[PDB]
C-alpha cells in the first residue's frame, strides 16, 4: 500500500487527537507509530494493537478498525507537539515494509517574554537587540519587523527562529545584527514591531544611541 | 459372493463340557472372522473379532481359532447361561455375510413338570370365546405331549401349545397349552377327562383338571 | 452412555414405506461404518445395508434398488428407508456399528426394531385374568386377538422378575396373536400377585387388569 | 533434501490404533510426513484398518512416471496432502472413472491420479492389494499385518497444489476458450466434454500439462510459462521440537505470532526470533518447507495463480471423422 | 543494551563516493532488518530500505532503487549507505534502525541510530571560538554570561556544566549567516550572579 496520512492535524488543546493513517495493507498487519520532535530522532511509541514500549507515556494508544490505523493521544500536552509516522508491513512483499507520509501537530502554550540574555558585548556598540520575537505562537504565526530607519529593513539582520526546546516547549527565540560599530553611529532609532505583544511579547528596546 | 457354513446347526452338551462350533468360508477370507452371541429375543453380543481376538466383558471361556475357510468358537466349560444362537460373520468384504446360526442347547437332569390349570374368566365367558389353559413349569425334557380333556374323547382342534425358551438359570422348559371352545360347547361340557398327559419323567396320569 | 435405539419400525402395508430410524448417543455416526441387519422371526442374521464413513453404500441383493440407507449429521441419526416392501421383509431390524479397530465387528447394536408387513389391521389385547384356581400358585395374564405382533409384559412394573415365564405368541386361528404370561408363587397373601401392570403395545393402551383369587 | 519435511518415517505397531484429528498446521503437516492421511483415506473408504508408510513415510511413495520433478521437494505439497489439509478433496473412485494405463498397479493398496473435473483415490480392503491392471483388489499375504511399506501407495503424475488465489468466472471461461483452441482434436477428457464432438474414438492414455484454478473442470495447456516466488507466508515454515516432534497448535500459534521462537534465516527475516535466553527447556523452531514455491502460470495471456498445477497422464477422446 | 551508532557527521565533495556506517552493539546484529530514513532539512521523513546483514539482503523503496546501496559487514556488526556520486540534493540527515518482526503483522524499528549529517557542502570549514565578554550592566529579564561560536558547519558539541552561577542553560541553535554562524547562549537562573565567571567552554568542531 502508501499508508496516507493528513499532512497536519488541527491544534486539539489539551483534548484528545486521533492521528490516523490508511491503506490496503493496515487490514491484516498492525501499524507502528513513531514520533520524532523537532531535532531529535524518530521514537517508536506503538508497535502492535495497543502495545507500547517502556518509558512511552500511556496516553498513547494504537486502535484498528479496518483499512485504517489510529494513534489516540487522550492527554495532548506541549510534548505531543512533533511528527507522527506509521509503518507497516507491504501488502505485496511480506520481506517488505511501508512507510507513512507523516502527521504533523499543534497544542496550546503559555506566552513569555524572555529576550537574547547577552548581546556580547563589545566595545563599541555595533547594535542593540532591537528585535521582535515570535515566541510563544498563541495561534498561526505572526513574525515581528525591524526597523533601521523607522522603515523596513534591508541591512543583513540574522534571523534566530528557534525550533521548540525540549525543557521549556515554548518556542523562544533570539536576534542581533553585527554591523563592525562603524555605519551604526550615524542613525540612532532602532524599533522592531511584533504586532501581537499580547502573546509574543515584544522585548523591543530603544537604543537610540550611535 | 461368499458361503457361510456353520456345520453343527444345532448342538446340545452338559454343563461344565466342552462345545466346539465350526464355521467354513467358501473363500478365504484371512483372520476377519468373528463370533457373536444372541440371546431369544436380544440383540447379537459379539463374544470375539479377529477370529482369535475376545472382546472385552466376554468370559474367558470362549475362544476362538482359525484362519483362511476354516474357523472354531470353542466354549471350555458350557455355563448355563450360554444357551443362546451363535453366528459367524465375516468382515472381509461388504456384505458382512452371516452364517447361519448354531442354537446351543444345554443339558440337565430330568426335572418333573409342574402342572396348573385355569378355567376361562368372566370377561372370556361373556365375551364369547371362553378359553381353558394347562401350564407346566419348570421341567428339562420338552417332550411334554398333552392330550386335552373335554369328556374323555380326544381332541385335535383349538388346540395351541406355546413353549418358552430354555431357562438362563436351570435350564429347564415350560409350556403352556389352551383349547379355546365356543359358548354353546363350554357349557355343555361341566366334566373334564384328566386323562393321561405324557412326559420324560415318570408322570403319565398327573393331570389337574376342573369343573363347571 | 455409548447406544443406538430404533425407532420408525411398526406395521406396514404390502408395497409401503416406512423409513427406519436409529438414534445414536457417544458415536458420530458420520465417522463410523453404520449398518442394518434385519432377523425374520425364528430365522438368523441378514446383513441388510452398510454406509462407510466415507459415504459409499452398499446393500444387500435383495434389498437393492428399493432400500436407501442415509445419514444425517444432526441429530446423529442414521436412517433406512424402506420401499415396495413385501411380506418377505417383515423381520426385526438392527442398526450396528462396525469398527474397523475390531476389523469392522459388529461391536455395537441397537435393540431392534420389528417391521411387519402384512394387510391386516391393528386391534387391541383384550387381556383377561387366570387367577389361581383352588385345585392348582400362579397367577398369569391372557392376552387374547391381538394382531401387531410386539407385546411387553412386565408385571410389577419391572418390580417382579422371579418366576415370570411370558411365554412366545402363537398365531390364533383367525389370524391373530395370543400371549399367555403367568407367574408362579406358591402364596404371598395378597401382597405383589397381583394389582400389578399386565400389557401394552403398539396402540396406545395398557390395561392393567387384575387377577384377583375367585 | 528428499527426505521428511518435520518427521521421520514412522513405525506403527498397532494397527488397531486410533487416527487423531490434530489442529494444528505442524502437526497435520507431520501426519502427511508419516503418510498418517493415506491410511485416513484408506479406513473411510475401503474397508481397510492399519497404516500405509510403514518404515519409509511419504518420501518412499511410489510415483508415476517413476522420474519425479516435484518429489524431489519436499514442501511441495500432492492432491492427497492437499486433501488432509482441506484443500481439496480426492474422491472415492467409482466405476465410471477410468484407470489410466502405464503405472505398475501390482501390488498397490492406495493409488490416486488427477482427473479432468478433480482428483480421484482407488483403495483396497484389508489383506488385500490391486492387480496387474489395478482394476481389481485380490486378496494379498504380504498386507495381513495392516502395517504396509510406503511403495504400496502410488502417486499418479508430477502435481503441487498450493493456495489460490480465486479468479472471475469469466477469466476461467477465457481460459477454457484458449484452451479448446490449444486443443482442437479432444473433445472428452475422462468422460467430460471438452469439445463438441460428433463421433469421437475409445479413451487413450494423455500425458498433459494442467492447472486447476478452482473451477468446474481443469484448464489443459500446450504453450505456458511457470514461474515460482518464494513468498515467505505463514504456512511455508513448519514449527518442531527437535526430537519430541511438531509442536502443538498454541506452541506453534505463539511462534509465528510472537516473534520469540527460533528459526532459520528465513524465519528470523519474515517473522522475528529470539535466540539465547532459554525461557522454556527447549522452544520450539520453525524452519522453511524446502519447496521451489508458489507457481504463477502464465497462459493464454493472462497470469494465475492455480489451486494446483502439474503434468499428468489423463483419458482423452479424440475426433472421428 | 541495544544501540545503533553512526558518525556524528560527514562531510564531502559533491560528486564523490560516500560512504556512511551503523554499527550494532547489544544483539545478535545478523538477527535483525537494519532501514536507512532520509530526512532533507526542514522536510519529512523518507524510507530508503531494509537489509538484511544475515545474507545482506535488500528491500528497496522504489523511489530509492538506484541512488543509494545497501551493504552488510556481519562480522564487525555493520550495515553501510554508499552513493558512489553524492550529487547536492544528499544533504541530510540519514538515520538507521533495527527492524523488530513479530510475525506476519508487526515491523516496528525500535532501536534508532542518531543520525549522519551528509552535506554536499561545495565549500570548506573552519571554526574560531573567543570573546573577552567582561562582565557589565547591560537589563531587567537579560541576565549576563558568556558566549562563544563561530564556524561553517554545524557540530555544536559544547558541553559546559554550570547553570547556578552563569551561561549554563541549553545552547541556542545555529543560524545561517552566509557561510557561517551566530553565538550560544548564556541566560543565567538568578540575576544577583550577573558578575559571571570564565568557564572551560569545551568546544569540538568535528567538522
Ligand atoms: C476420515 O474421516 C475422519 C472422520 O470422519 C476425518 O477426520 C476428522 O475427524 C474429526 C473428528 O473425528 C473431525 O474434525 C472436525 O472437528 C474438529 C474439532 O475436533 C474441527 O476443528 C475440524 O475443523 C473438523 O471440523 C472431522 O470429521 C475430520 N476432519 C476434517 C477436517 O473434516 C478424516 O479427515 C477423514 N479422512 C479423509 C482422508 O478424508
Ligand atoms: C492400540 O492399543 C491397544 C493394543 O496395544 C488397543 O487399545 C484398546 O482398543 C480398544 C478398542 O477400542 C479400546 O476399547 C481400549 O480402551 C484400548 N485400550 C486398552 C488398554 O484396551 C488397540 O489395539 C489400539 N487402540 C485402539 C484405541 O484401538
Ligand atoms: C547470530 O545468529 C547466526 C545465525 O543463527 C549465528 O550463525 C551467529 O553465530 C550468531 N551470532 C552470535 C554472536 O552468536
Amino acid at each position: 500500500s502508501e499508508l496516507t496520512q493528513d499532512p497536519a492535524v488541527s491544534v486539539a488543546l489539551g483534548q484528545t487527537v486521533r492521528i490516523t493513517c490508511q491503506g490496503d495493507t493496515l487490514r491484516r498487519h498492525y501499524a507502528a507509530w513513531y514520533q520524532q520532535k523537532p531535532g531529535q530522532a524518530p521514537v517508536l511509541v506503538i508497535y502492535d494493537k495497543n502495545t507500547r514500549p517502556s518509558g512511552i507515556p500511556d496516553r498513547f494508544s494504537g486502535s484498528s478498525s479496518g483499512n485504517t490505523a489510529s494513534l489516540t493521544i487522550t492527554g495532548a500536552q506541549a510534548e505531543d507537539e512533533a511528527d507522527y509516522y506509521c509503518n507497516s508491513r507491504d501488502s505485496s512483499d511480506n520481506l517488505h515494509v511501508v512507510f507513512g507520509g507523516g502527521t504533523k501537530l499543534t497544542v496550546l502554550g503559555q506566552p513569555k517574554a524572555a529576550p537574547s540574555v547577552t548581546l556580547f558585548p563589545p566595545s563599541s556598540e555595533e547594535l542593540q537587540a532591537n528585535k521582535a520575537t515570535l515566541v510563544c505562537l498563541i495561534s498561526d504565526f505572526y513574525p515581528g519587523a525591524v526597523t533601521v530607519a523607522w522603515k523596513a529593513d534591508s541591512s543583513p539582520v540574522k534571523a534566530g527562529v528557534e525550533t521548540t526546546t525540549p525543557s521549556k516547549q515554548s518556542n523562544n527565540k533570539y536576534a542581533a545584527s553585527s554591523y563592525l560599530s562603524l555605519t551604526p553611529e550615524q542613525w540612532k532609532s532602532h524599533r522592531s514591531y511584533s504586532c501581537q505583544v499580547t502573546h509574543e511579547g515584544s522585548t523591543v528596546e530603544k537604543t537610540v544611541a550611535p | 459372493d461368499i458361503q457361510m457354513t456353520q456345520s453343527p446347526s444345532s448342538l446340545s452338551a452338559s454343563v461344565g463340557d466342552r462345545v466346539s462350533i465350526t464355521c467354513r468360508a467358501s473363500q478365504t477370507i484371512s483372520t476377519y472372522l468373528n463370533w457373536y452371541q444372541q440371546k431369544p429375543g436380544r440383540a447379537p453380543k459379539l463374544l470375539i473379532y479377529g477370529a482369535s481376538s475376545l472382546q472385552s466383558g466376554v468370559p474367558s471361556r470362549f475362544s476362538g481359532s482359525g484362519s483362511g475357510t476354516d474357523f472354531t468358537l470353542t466354549i471350555s466349560s458350557l455355563q448355563p447361561e450360554d444357551f443362546a444362537t451363535y453366528y459367524c460373520q465375516e468382515s472381509d468384504s461388504p456384505s458382512f455375510t452371516f452364517g447361519q446360526g448354531t442354537k446351543v442347547q444345554i443339558k440337565r437332569t430330568v426335572a418333573a413338570p409342574s402342572v396348573f390349570i385355569f378355567p376361562p374368566s368372566d370377561e372370556q365367558l361373556k365375551s364369547g370365546t371362553a378359553s381353558v389353559v394347562c401350564l407346566l413349569n419348570n421341567f428339562y425334557p420338552r417332550e411334554a405331549k398333552v392330550q386335552w380333556k373335554v369328556d374323555n374323547a380326544l381332541q385335535s382342534g383349538n388346540s395351541q401349545e406355546s413353549v418358552t425358551e430354555q431357562d438362563s438359570k436351570d435350564s429347564t422348559y415350560s409350556l403352556s397349552s389352551t383349547l379355546t371352545l365356543s359358548k354353546a360347547d363350554y357349557e355343555k361340557h361341566k366334566v373334564y377327562a384328566c386323562e393321561v398327559t405324557h412326559q420324560g419323567l415318570s408322570s403319565p396320569v398327573t393331570k389337574s383338571f376342573n369343573r363347571g | 452412555e455409548v447406544q443406538l435405539v430404533e425407532s420408525g419400525g411398526g406395521l406396514v402395508q404390502p408395497g409401503g414405506s416406512l423409513r427406519l430410524s436409529c438414534a445414536a448417543s457417544g458415536i458420530i455416526v458420520s465417522d463410523n461404518y453404520m449398518s442394518w441387519v434385519r432377523q425374520a422371526p425364528g430365522k438368523g442374521l441378514e446383513w441388510v445395508s452398510v454406509i462407510y464413513t466415507g459415504g459409499s453404500t452398499f446393500y444387500a441383493d435383495s434389498v437393492k434398488g428399493r432400500f436407501t440407507i442415509s445419514r444425517d449429521r444432526s441429530k446423529n441419526t442414521l436412517d433406512l428407508q424402506m420401499n415396495s416392501l413385501s411380506a418377505e421383509d417383515t423381520a426385526v431390524y438392527y442398526c450396528a456399528r462396525a469398527l474397523g479397530a475390531y476389523d469392522y465387528a459388529f461391536d455395537l447394536w441397537g435393540q431392534g426394531n420389528l417391521v411387519t408387513v402384512s394387510s391386516a389391521s391393528t386391534k387391541g389385547p383384550s387381556v383377561f385374568p387366570l387367577a389361581p384356581s383352588s385345585k392348582s400358585a400362579a397367577l398369569g395374564c391372557l392376552v387374547k386377538d391381538y394382531f401387531p405382533e410386539p407385546v411387553t409384559v412386565s408385571w410389577n412394573s419391572g418390580a417382579l422378575t422371579s418366576g415370570v415365564h411370558t411365554f412366545p405368541a402363537v398365531l390364533q386361528s383367525s389370524g391373530l396373536y395370543s400371549l399367555s404370561s403367568v407367574v408362579t408363587v406358591p402364596s404371598s397373601s395378597l401382597g405383589t400377585q397381583t394389582y400389578i401392570c399386565n400389557v401394552n403395545h403398539k396402540p396406545s393402551n395398557t390395561k392393567v387388569d387384575k387377577k384377583v383369587e375367585p | 533434501d528428499s527426505g521428511p519435511i518435520i518427521c521421520a518415517g514412522p513405525i506403527h505397531s498397532n494397527k488397531s490404533a486410533d487416527i487423531p484429528h490434530l489442529l494444528g498446521y505442524s502437526e497435520k503437516i507431520c501426519q502427511i510426513d508419516r503418510l498418517i492421511h493415506v491410511s485416513s483415506w484408506l479406513r473411510n473408504h475401503s474397508q481397510f484398518q492399519g497404516y500405509v508408510g510403514q518404515r519409509g513415510g511419504r518420501s518412499q511413495v511410489s510415483y508415476y512416471p517413476a522420474e519425479n520433478s516435484y518429489s524431489r521437494w519436499s514442501g511441495l505439497l500432492s492432491p492427497c496432502d492437499a486433501d488432509w489439509l482441506g484443500m481439496l478433496v480426492v474422491k472415492k473412485a467409482k466405476g465410471s472413472d477410468m484407470i489410466v494405463p502405464g503405472p505398475s498397479y501390482k501390488g498397490k493398496v492406495f493409488f490416486e491420479r488427477p482427473t479432468f473435473d478433480g482428483y480421484v483415490g482407488w483403495g483396497c480392503g484389508s489383506g488385500k492389494s490391486r492387480t496387474e491392471s489395478g482394476e481389481l483388489c485380490s486378496s494379498d499375504s504380504g498386507t495381513s499385518s495392516g502395517l504396509l511399506p510406503s511403495n504400496r501407495v502410488l502417486w499418479i503424475g508430477d502435481v503441487a497444489c498450493q493456495p489460490m488465489t480465486p479468479i472471475p468466472e469469466e477469466t476461467f471461461l477465457e481460459l477454457k476458450s484458449f484452451s479448446q483452441s490449444e486443443f482442437p482434436d479432444i473433445c472428452k477428457i475422462d468422460g467430460i466434454v471438452f469439445n463438441q464432438c460428433e463421433g469421437e474414438s475409445l479413451p487413450q492414455p494423455f500425458d498433459v500439462a494442467w492447472m486447476d484454478v478452482g473451477h468446474s473442470h481443469k484448464i489443459i495447456m500446450r504453450e505456458h510459462k511457470t514461474k515460482w516466488v518464494q513468498e515467505s507466508s505463514s504456512k511455508d515454515f513448519v514449527c518442531y521440537k527437535e526430537g519430541t516432534g511438531p509442536c502443538s497448535e498454541s506452541e506453534e500459534k505463539t511462534c509465528k505470532t510472537s516473534g520469540s521462537c527460533r528459526g532459520d534465516m528465513q524465519f528470523c527475516k519474515v517473522a522475528g526470533c529470539e535466540h539465547g535466553e532459554e525461557a522454556s527447556e527447549a522452544k520450539c523452531r520453525c524452519s522453511l518447507v524446502h519447496k521451489p514455491g508458489e507457481v504463477v502460470v502464465s497462459y493464454g495471456g493472462m497470469r494465475v495463480r492455480p489451486k494446483c498445477y502439474g503434468f499428468s497422464r489423463m483419458m482423452a477422446t479424440l475426433e472421428v471423422n | 543494551e541495544v544501540q545503533l551508532v553512526q558518525p556524528g557527521a560527514e562531510v564531502k565533495k559533491p560528486g564523490e563516493s560516500l560512504k556512511i556506517s551503523c554499527k550494532g552493539s547489544g544483539y545478535n546484529f545478523s538477527n535483525n532488518w537494519i532501514g536507512w530514513v532520509r530526512q532533507m532539512p526542514g522536510k519529512g521523513l523518507e524510507y530508503m530500505g531494509i537489509i538484511y546483514p544475515g545474507d545482506s539482503d535488500t528491500r528497496y523503496n522504489p523511489s530509492f532503487k538506484g541512488q543509494v546501496t545497501m551493504s552488510a559487514d556481519r562480522s564487525i556488526s555493520t550495515a553501510y549507505l554508499q552513493w558512489s556520486s553524492l550529487k547536492a540534493s544528499d544533504t541530510a540527515i540519514y538515520y538507521c534502525a533495527r527492524l523488530y518482526r513479530r510475525g506476519w503483522t508487526t515491523d516496528a524499528f525500535d532501536i534508532w541510530g542518531q543520525g549522519t549529517r551528509v552535506t554536499a557542502s561545495s565549500a570548506s570549514t573552519k571554526g574560531p571560538s573567543v570573546f573577552p565578554l567582561a562582565p557589565s550592566s547591560k537589563g531587567g529579564t537579560a541576565a549576563l554570561g558568556c558566549l562563544v561560536k563561530d564556524y561553517f558547519p554545524e557540530p555544536v558539541t559544547v558541553s559546559w556544566n554550570s547553570g547556578a552561577l552563569t551561561s549554563g542553560v541549553h545552547t541556542f541553535p545555529a543560524v545561517l549567516q552566509s557561510s557561517g554562524l551566530y553565538s550560544l547562549s548564556s541566560v543565567v537562573t538568578v540575576p544577583s550572579s550577573s558578575l559571571g565567571t570564565q568557564t572551560y567552554i569545551c568546544n569540538v568542531n568535528h567538522k
